[PDB]
């Protein structure tokens, strides 16, 4: 059972070496299972459908741990559709099957382990309050999820007692030529700016804003993912020192992600056998469908939501939210690269910088007072 | 000399396919014929989903289409009609049009990023709820919802409208979809200070709520009802107290007028767009190509702003989210069965008829 599909568009570090060990390890859940693997090429709907259907000829009680490398957004949705009308739980790992989609049909079973936008906003609020900035604006543009983004930000701001100063909400949606953009840009005067746009929109907004002067030596931009790509492909007009958060790929390698997926599948099978003592199959046919109604026999839905592995726990919930994602915070480097400061491991940030390095924006009274405790003059 | 373009896509039945062909031929005779031809194809529905996906990918491959019509099949109560098609055409940026698919999931643009529709979804039903209650001197509102997507969208729209007028609802009592007991929720709702129960359920759930409220002695003597378009059709109409205001859409079950309006607006947009810079032909094959074409979003943007005036359904125009603006609902009220028309709503334009309104009870 359990088949994994790949094909090494970029990382050719695979071959038969990937199909090594897995469920054997020290796991005490043995049965008639294997670690069957498969390689492929660039994905098109016809080719992808045919390949997954062909794999359904033998993957009777199996699953797929497919991963991609491109940036085509519809890949996740097509995976969701296949998972829906096949009853085969699957997961997503790299790139295309890594951007979490908002809603899924209930009669579906797959859980990509990315991170929700709300989680990003929570981590960003945590880091902002950690540096005690509080006052900030929320300039944005028109793009899907902007409304829920704004509402969640507002509700999270209001539901605490630390006193954030909420002002200067800008939601320009009228191209970038009229006076509304100009007055909206001129109105803001704070030092903490939070943006949310889509790639070229963000770069155009920043290119307009630099000409106003809001890109001085005492300003911050905390853009949420969006303009991050999957590499050091920052646009040349991105000045420097852009604060961002993103999913981790350097402290987590695919060789371990595949192992974690295999372990999750095996643990789910062990739980099902411990609770149902029998796991059926669904290898009737991929094609020639619409021949049978629903059959809730051994649905994986209740057997995965609270599953750990080797002590480490990464149990999911409802949507593809993994409760404990390995988000990492990065900054733009002087040499146009991404740094690595702090890692969201626990609810604590665990940052590395005691003070901010004051990154040079484009290509003064704070001093160091020193004293020690003594007498009723300085008290520790 | 003409250049060939191949709009045209899935319909319900063969008669509908022939009607589509005659409609496109009608759309050719007007204006241009010496530059553009736009002959059309067709293909019918299938039960199996994956077979439909393969068929629509064949359709994309063999013709290099520029748009897609996705009218719903004759077997009802599935809401599946446009989803698989959409996903395939979502891979690229070729827009698709819906014909009778009134549901709220498609209104999203982060998940169905290439979808248009010439029908308004249920959130606008919430909007008309608010308009009527605002000009009816009834500002209390106690709304019921099924814990699903469409209920959440309706409640969000209603509350968002209510915020501008600076008012507030009373309760958002929600119930699990497809459940069997709702007695506790009605009992909890009984002891309040509201009389304008507003519910947006889905068919059988609404029927069982009707039955429970009938048993619990909630009908009549004040506590006036309101109900959405689908809450009074089907089995729900069997179990119903007198006085409901089952708001519903005028000329929405028809599809002839919709096919006409769609082909008209698409042809207008295409003739407007081929005056531009170098436009690339759309991708074909389905097996040798994996890239989106550049002129997709530009085509959708052009299509969005388009005012087809002389149509069978009025000045069809598109709200920026991809829905249809300025519909016309008929506020059908019930009295001794055989729902009788009582007024007409046309967008901040609610106007009753000369008939007589009776409330639950009969006072």
């Amino acid at each position: 059972n359990i088949a994994v599909m790949l094909g090494h568009s970029h990382d050719v570090t695979e071959r038969e070496l990937r199909t090594l060990w897995g469920p054997e390890q020290a796991a005490g859940l043995p049965l008639d299972v294997n670690v069957v693997a498969l390689l492929m090429n660039r994905t098109d709907p016809k080719s992808l459908i045919t390949h997954v259907c062909d794999l359904m000829s033998g993957a009777r009680i199996h699953g797929l741990v497919f991963g991609d490398d491109t940036d085509q957004e519809a890949v996740a949705q097509m995976l969701d559709f296949i998972s829906s009308h096949t009853f085969v739980p699957i997961l997503g790992i790299h790139g295309g099957a890594s951007m979490i989609m908002a809603d899924k049909d209930p009669t579906s079973t797959f859980f990509q382990f990315g991170a929700s936008i709300q989680q990003q906003a929570t981590v960003m609020l945590k880091i902002m309050q950690d540096y005690d900035w509080h006052v900030f604006s929320l300039v944005t543009t028109i793009f899907p999820g902007y409304r829920e983004f704004i509402s969640f930000v507002k509700t999270t701001v209001d539901n605490s007692f630390v006193g954030w100063d909420m002002q200067n909400v800008i939601t320009l949606d009228t191209s970038f030529e009229d006076a509304k953009t100009q007055v909206q840009l001129k109105k803001i005067h704070s030092s903490v700016i939070l943006l949310y746009c889509s790639k070229d929109e963000a770069v155009l907004i920043l290119s307009e804003a630099r000409s106003l002067g809001l890109t001085g030596y005492d300003f911050f931009w905390i853009v949420p993912s969006l303009v991050s790509g999957n590499t050091e492909l920052i646009p040349k007009e991105f000045p420097s020192g852009l604060i961002s958060v993103s999913y981790d790929d350097w402290d987590y390698s695919l060789e371990a992600r595949v192992r974690d997926g295999i372990g999750i599948l095996t643990t789910a099978a062990s739980s099902m056998l411990e609770k149902f003592s029998y796991i059926p199959e669904a290898k009737a046919s991929c094609y020639g469908q619409m021949e049978r109604p629903e059959v809730p026999m051994h649905t994986l839905h209740p057997f995965m939501v609270n599953v750990t592995w080797d002590g480490k726990d990464l149990s999911f919930t409802e949507e593809g939210y993994q409760v404990h994602p390995r988000l990492v915070v990065i900054v733009l480097n002087k040499d146009r690269e991404w740094e690595k400061v702090g890692k969201w491991e626990n609810h604590t940030l665990s940052l590395r910088h005691a003070v901010w390095p004051r990154y040079k924006s484009f290509s003064d009274n704070h001093l160091s007072i020193v004293t020690l405790e003594e007498a009723p003059f300085v008290i520790v | 000399d003409p250049k060939i373009v191949n709009i045209g896509a899935v319909l319900s039945t063969r008669k509908h396919e022939q009607m589509f062909r005659e409609a496109v031929n009608q759309a050719n005779k007007r204006h241009a014929s010496w530059k553009i031809q736009l002959n059309a194809t067709s293909v019918t529905h299938k039960p199996n989903a994956i077979q439909m996906a393969l068929s629509v990918c064949e359709d994309l491959i063999s013709s290099q289409v520029y748009a897609i019509l996705v009218s719903h099949p004759p077997t009802p109560n599935d809401h599946f009609t446009p989803t698989p098609v959409s996903y395939t055409a979502g891979f690229y940026r070729i827009p698709v049009l819906g014909l009778t698919t009134r549901m709220s999931i498609y209104s999203d643009k982060s998940i169905h990023l290439s979808f248009l529709r010439t029908v308004p979804p249920y959130s606008h039903q919430s909007s008309v709820w608010f308009e009527m209650m605002r000009v009816y001197s009834w500002n209390h509102i106690i709304l019921l919802v099924s814990d699903d997507h469409e209920g959440r969208a309706a409640q969000k729209r209603l509350e968002t409208l209510l915020e501008e007028r600076e008012s507030k609802a009373e309760k958002v009592l929600q119930f699990d979809p497809g459940t069997k007991n709702v007695t506790a929720l009605l009992m909890e709702a009984k002891e309040l200070e509201a009389r304008v129960i507003i519910l947006s359920a889905s068919e059988d759930d609404a029927a069982t709520v009707y039955r429970a409220a009938a048993m619990l002695n909630m009908t009549g003597s004040g506590y006036v009802w309101l109900v959405g378009e689908r809450e009074i059709s089907g089995n729900a109409l069997r179990y119903a107290p007198d006085g409901i205001l089952g708001l519903q859409l005028i000329n929405g079950k028809n599809e002839s007028a919709h096919i006409s309006d769609a082909v008209g607006v698409v042809a207008q947009a295409v003739h407007e767009l081929l005056e531009k810079e170098n436009i690339t032909d759309p991708p074909r094959g389905c097996v040798g190509n994996t890239n989106i074409w550049k002129t997709g979003p530009l085509f959708k943007r052009v299509l969005m702003s388009s005012k087809y005036a002389d149509g069978v359904t009025g000045r069809v125009e598109f709200n920026e989210d991809g829905d249809r603006k300025f519909a016309n609902y008929s506020i059908m009220n019930l009295q001794r069965r055989k729902l009788v028309q009582v007024g007409i709503y046309n967008g901040t334009h609610v106007i009753p008829n000369d008939r007589k309104i009776i409330w639950p009870g009969g006072e």
